[PDB]
RNA sequence: AUGGAGAGUUUGAUCCUGGCUCAGGAUGAACGCUGGCGGCGUGCCUAAUACAUGCAAGUCGAGCGAACGGACUGAUGUUAGCGGCGGACGGGUGAGUAACACGUGGAUAACCUACCUAUAAGACUGGGAUAACUUCGGGAAACCGGAGCUAAUACCGGAUAAUAUUUUGACGCAUGGUUCAAAAGUGAAAGACGGCUGUCACUUAUAGAUGGAUCCGCGCUGCAUUAGCUAGUUGGUAAGGUAACGGCUUACCAAGGCAACGAUGCAUAGCCGACCUGAGAGGGUGAUCGGCCACACUGGAACUGAGACACGGUCCAGACUCCUACGGGAGGCAGCAGUAGGGAAUCUUCCGCAAUGGGCGAAAGCCUGACGGAGCAACGCCGCGUGAGUGAUGAAGGUCUUCGGAUCGUAAAACUCUGUUAUUAGGGAAGAACAUAUGUGUAAGUAACUGUGCACAUCUUGACGGUACCUAAUCAGAAAGCCACGGCUAACUACGUGCCAGCAGCCGCGGUAAUACGUAGGUGGCAAGCGUUAUCCGGAAUUAUUGGGCGUAAAGCGCGCGUAGGCGGUUUUUUAAGUCUGAUGUGAAAGCCCACGGCUCAACCGUGGAGGGUCAUUGGAAACUGGAA
């Protein structure tokens, strides 16, 4: 459909991810619709999430749906809760 | 030229003849026409082996050979170094660069590489000539 | 080492000491080899502009490409160009382990940093060209403080510059503030290098 | 949104409902910076055929309407 | 301010003009000689030549029947089939294409969109068949032909139903618009749950999100020794049909359109962000990465679908390759490895879906040559080494000698010191975050419940990989070559040879006293590399916009009449096209640059800026250029 997913950056053995609003038909690393956030699974204490929380609610409200570990990410922000709520 | 003259007809530069021109061609065997490659060496096979005499003041008897290349163009190529071993139907690698004295010779045969051998007792720029390191 | 050739013959050919000084250019203070003892001719522009690259570079043991790859970082900064080159090489890590007296020569203060003894800021660093900066802490590793050549080297050093401190017990430096041209090796005309690399 | 307009001059009239305008423009010349003048004939469409040859008129653009016509007459502006 | 070097070579000597050559940076390079290690990359540029072999797309028994097969009634399968969806994504390659192909700014009151998301309304009643299966036949395969059966969320007939089509009334050109009130026609599904309802299938109407299509403005290869190009061509008028406008066609008409601002022809080419070189101006280029486009043995076509005229679909025509009981059957690496050919030249028939993404399914799971790793190659970049300290710059040896000496040379023995690496011998990361299940709350919906969504805390697991990495022990052991040495252009002597053998970028050298040829000492430059060749940019102001000339060095046409085109005195008023100044919208990301963070440093990686347009729209100014009076 339109998804909300992660791209892959970095170098070998050392990944970084941008958090992306794409489209499902696209290749992982190519065409997107917007960028929303950032994520760094490898750095020290816990990963550094970082994610603009008012574009992401625009797009959950329009359709996009999140892939399965961008559902563990927009969770720690309680973004997936303010979306729940505005009933 | 005034600026209207350089707007109607504009300035055009000049074109670079190469040296080495038979290295810029290859042969498509099946469609059966030439192709352009810009290669640094080409392989050949020798069709003569002789010696020429130089020019204006120089004097010697200088070893050279006629060799037809992979595209099917034919050329004379100087054989450097001091000894050699070429016969008829040898397989040589040819490279750019002309010898000034000889009229009309403008390639060099890479010593070292295919059928050709290195030179027999060289020690000091041994990697032209390609010879291997003694002991 | 990379050069690790013979440092008196390079000291006779260029004309600076390159070491603990003087000793190299005593009995025979001319260039080396068979036409050695016999009158020098004159050197050209290129002749002379190159003697200064090669002076500043055989001092600090660098090679080319590392020497030249530094030359234009130095010339990224603001300032005058050919004195940040002089500064940024003062700040190398085996160059700071020498200005502190931790070792007695420059080819040896690189086998310290290389062989893994030095530990800037608490952490082992073994990269002779690490580029330490104002406020860091050169120390010594801990199983390596009763190496003979360390206590013997620190007594007789007698001198430490003024952008470095050195707590002579603990073995511990600081690298306080950047240097300034008034203190860096002095037989070195630095615009004979900036004009060599604009050729 | 709005659709681009031009001002012109009619350089033919022989077709039927259909006049050809010439619009005049200008380009500098990226290397010697003097400007030049050029022109380009927009075929435009008028119905109950009014304007005449040589005559400053004005034309707007629209959906494609024959093989070559894409504009239509809006307003004459003056003749002789 | 951050930016700009030349030198040789035409004379007996000189000052010019003018070529030529060198010194710099680049590269998917090749070649010759040598080679210790690690990290990040890159690697058929040639015949879009032909391909052997294994794999690159499947999934759902919560739609359904099975002679199904079978725990134990037959759990679970799905061996097979019917149905549903995906197969149009991802992967490869540039043959063709000078084209609205592509880039950049606009319009479509000339358009299409499955799923996703919302918001409503619904799902009504009937039927006929048929796979698989079974039983007879054939056929060399390839398969086929009858019957006799049986399901389905398969198929169909109506029921009702909008804004559906028609006929009435109440602007940007062909108008748009919504209030009607009549008429013609147009739908659907069950599955697995809990006590009637929740879940996820359907159907119709609207929107939104997304993915397309069309048209225009402008930019964007050369060649006149390529000057005329077209005939649906150019308009009109109807009719078709298209999702949509349109010669898009078909008639009937008219005789148009286009073109020296280059119609036409011809040659060549994917394009771009970007890249290389230059102080810049410019010049060259479009590997690897992203966006777009085109193509899939070759030429024609249509089916199915929301979407294809379809790399692992179909049919036909052609050439090839294979099989055959000769009648006929099968194919197609420009997927990933790999093979042959060709070329100077370019890698494993490698492992795993662990992460990241997609397809199908409630999910669990499954599929993935996408991807993630690992191999190969000094192919490039970047970092570390091959010791360090003292020590006679004398041993004894090489090379020279003015025979006294000089040089190699602090170099070596010599004593010490350390362990980067190397070795063995022990520990040993991150990359992960879950999905799902399990509980507990909460919210909505409920007669209530199952469930649903959210919030939590629990359980699980890493291909690489025992790969980093660490800590000991041990030992200076095992780790440097290649090109110079005439002048340009750092670095010289001896000897051999004697216009010979040779060398040479240019100038030139060699004809028994060559720093130019060979070798040997010494030097010098660089370094796991160093030379050579091919190509591009600079130097070259040697196409000159920056930044050139025509008396005599190359160069004013033999001279007129003149057509386009270019350029033009003074003053005033107005206009605002060029000019100048704003505000916005954009010129994707990655680059480039600057700042900063993370890598032991560095290469590298990650963030935030800055820059970048003959750009669009909308305001202001009015000197100049232009337009008017």
């Amino acid at each position: 459909a339109v998804k909300i997913r992660l791209t892959r950056l970095g170098s070998k053995r050392n990944p970084f991810y941008r958090i992306v609003v794409a489209d499902a038909r696209s290749p992982r690393d190519g065409r997107i619709i917007e960028q929303i956030g950032t994520y760094n699974p490898t750095s020290a204490n816990a990963p550094e999430i970082k994610v603009d929380e008012a574009l992401a609610l625009k797009w959950l409200n329009d359709g996009a749906k999140p892939t399965d570990t961008v559902h563990n990410i927009l969770s720690k922000e309680g973004i997936m809760k303010k979306f729940d709520e505005q009933k | 030229p005034t600026i209207n003259q350089l707007v109607r007809k504009p300035r055009q530069s000049k074109i670079k003849k190469s040296d080495s021109p038979a290295l810029n061609k290859g042969f498509n065997s099946k469609k059966k026409k030439f192709t352009d490659l810009n290669s640094p060496q080409k392989r050949g096979v020798c069709t003569r082996v002789g010696t020429m005499t130089p020019k204006k003041p120089n004097s010697a008897l200088r070893k050279y050979a006629r060799v037809r290349l992979s595209n099917n163009i034919e050329i004379n190529a100087y054989i450097p170094g001091i000894g050699h071993n070429l016969q008829e139907h040898s397989v040589v690698l040819v490279r750019g660069g002309r010898v000034k004295d000889l009229p009309g010779v403008r390639y060099h045969i890479v010593r070292g590489a295919l059928d050709t051998s290195g030179v027999d007792g060289r020690r000091q720029g041994r990697s032209l000539y390609g010879t291997k390191k003694p002991k | 080492a990379r050069f690790r050739g013979s440092n008196w013959k390079k000291s006779r050919r260029l004309g600076i000491s390159l070491s603990g000084t003087g000793k190299e250019l005593e009995k025979r203070p001319y260039a080396p080899g068979q036409h050695g003892p016999n009158q020098r001719k004159k050197l050209s522009e290129y002749g002379l502009q190159l003697r200064e690259k090669q002076k500043l570079r055989y001092l600090y043991g660098m090679t080319e490409r590392q020497f030249r790859n530094t030359f234009d970082i130095a010339g990224k900064k603001f300032g005058v160009h050919g004195e940040n080159f002089m500064i940024l090489l003062a700040s190398r890590l085996d160059a700071v382990v020498y200005s502190l007296g931790l070792a007695r020569t420059r080819r040896q203060a690189r086998q310290l940093v290389n062989h893994g003894h030095i530990l800037v800021d608490g952490k082992r660093v073994d990269i002779p060209s690490y580029s330490v900066k104002p406020g860091q802490t050169i120390s010594v590793r801990e199983k390596s403080q009763k190496l003979n050549i360390i206590v013997e080297s620190v007594e007789i050093n007698n001198f430490v510059p003024e952008y470095l401190n050195f707590d002579a017990d603990s073995l511990t430096g600081t690298f306080v503030r950047l240097p300034e041209r008034s203190e860096l090796p002095a037989e070195i005309n630095e615009q004979l290098i900036v004009e060599y690399y604009s050729r | 949104n709005d659709r681009k307009v031009y001002v012109g001059k009619v350089v033919s009239d022989k077709m039927d409902k259909t006049i050809t305008v010439l619009v005049e423009t200008y380009k500098t010349h990226k290397l010697y910076g003097k400007r030049v003048k050029y022109s380009k004939k927009y075929k435009t469409h008028d119905e109950n055929n009014s304007a005449k040859l040589g005559d400053i008129v004005k034309i707007q653009e629209t959906r494609p309407l024959s093989a070559t016509k894409r504009f239509r007459l809006v307003e004459i502006v003056e003749e002789s």
